[PDB]
RNA sequence: CGGGAAACCAAAGUCUUUGGGUUCCGGGGGGAGUAUGGUUGCAAAGCUGAAACUUAAAGGAAUUGACGGAAGGGCACCACC
RNA sequence: GCUGCAGUUAAAAAGCUCGUAGUUGGAUCUUGGAGGGUGCGCCGUC
């Protein structure tokens, strides 16, 4: 069955972009999916998206450009300690310079750069570049 | 429209097309061709969109102009129904030829005696002419093509839906292309009609 | 030097532009993705002052009617020191030919490398923009950007290829049967070549681009023959 | 690809597909674009002045290059009701 | 059989015939003289063997076009033959007979035409 | 600016400069990363006693010292 | 497309760009499913399961000959008729 | 072999399923303007 819903949305995306696709319909969506789709959006890795309202759990249409090499999800959502964030981005990001680790902290779902600036930390959601 | 008016449909042409039985289309659609399809006739057969067949043909024509050296557009057919057809196209527009057994190593392979470096290939059956369509994709050359409803779309950018089951459908479409290209960047002038009878394109064949 | 230059004559329009001093850098070819079939083209545009190192010799064989056969296989790598490299394997009757052909093969294959900054981009790129990996029949090489002074941390054979490519500093990790040298070098070759394929945010924006020297030079590249 | 003092380094900036916005990289010679002529309106008279699109090896091997051209040609004309 | 002409011979025959058809003949004796005029052949046995096979060809050509040989005269002959066209065959005779739907094909194509209806029955696969 | 990075970085630099091993623009960390062995080796006695006549050999120098 | 050493594989794909859930077994080959204790069995046997010692390849896949009392094969009085 | 292994054929998915512990669990409840750090010659950049 389902343990997580994010992992499906992310994968669906990745296969869309790999095909050469410019849109996807993910299902079923969640506040966390929105928040993650949103961080991606702010940065350029996707275009605009749209939450369609079935009387159920939702369905999202993402319009994607093609700046996206990969958006992954980290499971389980490990706790990170401010100097485990430095260790994570190195593990899974292309160059020190770019790509984001996106985690969930007490003060919001955020990319790790925003994390560093706020100076808060938490549990790791996923990534992209 | 687009480029602005006259260039639209002309009953005169929609008449030659319907006459030549182009739009008739294959019973097996194929997925990448679904757009061309107007409607499915009862007793299985599909009606191609001549309007669409038209406009793409013009789009093709335009891409053939813009190649500066007309010789280096290669019109190609191993199919019989398209052999006199392409020979004629090459006579009018610059356009060098490749009929019959394409001969493998013609695009890749300097050494060979049919070595050609076209800047544009136009093919008549993507299934029969698969070799040229493959070789072309080994060396960055764009492709116009003859496609019925169930033809390979791989490595062909620009299709002009036809009928290619045959008759004059293959004749007319090569005719109209040459007619179109001579109009554009040529010198027919006055996207007015033909001193050339389209039959001149069209397959020959046998003798008793 | 004086030995009497040959008389290259070109099969290919791309070649004519090159000899004519119409095409001056490989970049034109690379941007256009023109295929290169005449080795001299590579030779004229670069390669001049590009050094070729022979990586391996190992012999093989297959069975005849009346028993055996055996022959020499040479692995050659070519590259300046900056940003260009190629790799060629050949097997031939004689070592000299095997090497001579291998070099030709390597040159045809010459590939772009995108070299980048570990992070603070001062005084020009020392390493790689991102991390790129390549696989060849179960060997896989991963290149990782590294800080200055790190150098090429790779096996000797790989270090040699990366060196010619013109990479200063890079971390590597290799998995698979590293022993089978032809495979390992091939994967690393794929790895480096992949750098151009990476799209970074720097690259995000587009472009009238180019008309292609083939088109502009078109007359030029139909001489007076046939 | 800036350097220290806003300088432009490494060695080239590749063209990007007209359909997928993905780098044409650099030795993939199973890919090409397509110069469409501009017309001096009115009609005929090829006048330059290319309208041009570049299509990736990928799209073409997946049995697109064509349509992509049409989204491309109509969206920017010519081509209408496609 | 035992005498199967080899390429060096067979080639020369195709060769001469291509550039010599109106000169050459039906008869061994004369081409043999002709090969002296139109070709330089080193031994007499070869030249004979050539003259001979090319004659066997000429004998065949002069009874039906042969699989891989072309000469200016044969091209001209095919050219003229490849003209034919009668009263002409379609007509098709007053009135096309349609299969209907093909009738509905015109009916919903905005197109007048001649007519006839006989289109019914389904319709097995295989 | 990170008290740890500031306090120790500046110190490493100042130490590296007192010995001449390092220079100012270097004299930031971004430059030590792009440095080498000669730069140290150049500061030993032996090569200096050459470097101002008072030896005329890296040789002479070491036996002198 | 993509995977795999390939044979192959629309799953053996989405695996160095390595992270959807869970469960099980393997770490060179032989000694060995053997010894020994436990357990189940009327019995035959089953489950769990070592070591000492032995040894540098065991093995997989593809490629090619050689060779066949495998199939279509041919050719020659150095073969038969 | 957490990070970071392999198990169709190489050493390795129990004949199959039920099933407690253990592990694992769908969507959904709040919505430019200036202050301070270091670079570049009174101006600004981040």
């Amino acid at each position: 069955v389902r343990m997580n819903v994010l992992a499906d949305a992310l994968k669906s995306i990745n296969n869309a972009e790999k095909r050469g696709k410019r849109q996807v319909l993910i299902r079923p969506c969640s506040k966390v999916i929105v928040r993650f789709l949103t961080v991606m959006m702010k940065h350029g890795y996707i275009g605009e998206f749209e939450i369609i309202d079935d009387h159920r759990a939702g369905k999202i249409v993402v319009n994607l450009t093609g700046r996206l090499n990969k958006c992954g999800v980290i499971s389980p959502r490990f706790d990170v300690q401010l100097k485990d964030l430095e260790k994570w981005q190195n593990n899974l990001l292309p160059s020190r310079q770019f790509g984001f680790i996106v985690l969930t902290t007490s003060a919001g779902i955020m990319d790790h750069e925003e994390a560093r600036r706020k100076h808060t930390g938490g549990k790791i959601l996923g990534f992209f570049f | 429209s687009g480029a602005l008016d006259v260039l639209q449909m002309k009953e005169e042409d929609v008449l030659k097309f319907l006459a030549a039985g182009t739009h008739l289309g294959g019973t097996n659609l194929d997925f990448q061709m679904e757009q061309y399809i107007y409607k499915r006739k009862s007793d299985g057969i599909y009606i191609i969109n001549l309007k669409r067949t038209w406009e793409k043909l013009l789009l093709a024509a335009r891409a053939i102009v813009a190649i500066e050296n007309p010789a280096d557009v290669s019109v190609i057919s191993s199919r019989n129904t398209g052999q006199r057809a392409v020979l004629k196209f090459a006579a009018a527009t610059g356009a060098t030829p490749i009929a019959g057994r394409f001969t493998p190593g013609t695009f890749t392979n300097q050494i060979q005696a049919a070595f050609r470096e076209p800047r544009l290939l136009v093919v008549t059956d993507p299934r029969a002419d698969h070799q040229p369509l493959t070789e072309a994709s080994y060396v960055n050359l764009p492709t116009i093509a003859l496609c019925n409803t169930d033809s390979p779309l791989r490595y062909v950018d620009i299709a002009i839906p036809c009928n290619n089951k045959g008759a004059h459908s293959v004749g007319l479409m090569w005719w109209m292309l040459a007619r179109e290209v001579l109009r554009m960047r040529g010198t027919i002038s006055r996207e007015h009609p033909w001193e050339v009878m389209p039959d001149l394109y069209f397959y020959r064949d046998p003798e008793e | 030097g004086k030995a009497g230059d040959k008389e290259w004559l070109p099969v290919t329009k791309l070649g004519r532009l090159v000899k004519d001093m119409k095409i001056k850098s490989l970049e034109e070819i690379y941007l256009f993705s023109l295929p290169i079939k005449e080795s001299e083209i590579i030779d004229f545009f670069l390669g001049a002052a590009l050094k070729d190192k022979v990586l391996k010799i190992m012999p093989v064989q297959k069975q005849t009617q009346a028993g055996q056969r055996t022959r020499f296989k040479a692995f050659v790598a070519i590259g300046d020191y900056n940003g260009h490299v190629g790799l060629g394997m050949k097997c031939s009757k004689e070592v000299a030919t095997a090497i001579r052909g291998a070099i030709i093969l390597a040159k045809l294959s010459i590939v772009p490398v995108r070299r980048g900054y570990w992070g603070n981009k001062i005084g020009k790129p020392h390493t790689v923009r991102c991390k790129v990996t390549g696989r060849c029949g179960s060997v896989l090489v991963r290149l990782i950007p590294a800080p200055r002074g790190t150098g090429i941390i790779s096996a000797p054979v790989p270090k040699k290829l990366l060196l010619m490519a013109g990479i200063d500093d890079c971390y590597t990790s290799a998995g698979g049967c590293t022993a089978t040298l032809g495979n390992f070098a091939k994967a690393t070759f794929d790895a480096i070549s992949k750098t151009y394929s990476y799209l970074t945010p720097d690259l995000w924006k587009e472009t009238v681009f180019t008309k292609s020297p083939y088109q502009e030079f078109t007359d030029h590249l139909v001489k007076t023959h046939t | 690809m800036q350097s220290n003092a806003g300088e432009f380094v490494d060695l080239y900036v590749p063209r990007k597909c007209s359909a997928s916005n993905r780098i044409i990289g650099a030795k993939d010679h199973a890919s090409i674009p397509m110069n469409v002529a501009e017309v001096d309106k009115v009609t005929g008279r090829f006048n330059g002045q290319s309208k041009t699109y570049a299509i990736c090896g990928a799209i073409r091997r997946m049995g697109e290059s064509d349509d992509s051209i049409l989204r491309l040609a109509k969206s920017h004309g010519i081509v209408s009701q496609n | 059989m035992g005498r199967v002409r080899t390429k060096t011979v067979k080639k020369a025959a195709r060769v001469i015939i291509e550039k010599y058809y109106t000169r050459l003949g039906n008869d061994f004796h004369t081409n043999k003289r002709v090969c002296e005029e139109i070709a330089i052949i080193p031994s007499k046995k070869l030249r004979n063997k050539i003259a001979g096979y090319v004659t066997h060809l000429m004998k065949r050509i002069q009874r039906g076009p042969v699989r891989g040989i072309s000469i200016k005269l044969q091209e001209e002959e095919r050219e003229r033959r490849d003209n034919y066209v009668p009263e002409v065959s379609a007509l098709d005779q007053e009135i096309i007979e349609v299969d209907p739907d093909t009738k509905e094909m015109l009916k919903l194509l905005d197109f007048g035409s001649l007519s006839n209806l006989q289109v019914t029955q389904p319709t097995v696969g295989m | 600016k990170d008290p740890r990075r500031l306090f120790e970085g500046n110190a490493l630099l100042r130490r590296l400069v007192r010995i001449g091993v390092l220079d100012e623009g270097k004299m930031k960390l971004d430059y030590i990363l792009g440095l080498k062995i000669e730069d140290f080796l150049e500061r030993r006695l032996q090569t200096q006693v050459f470097k101002l006549g008072l030896a005329k050999s890296i040789h002479h120098a070491r036996v002198l010292i």
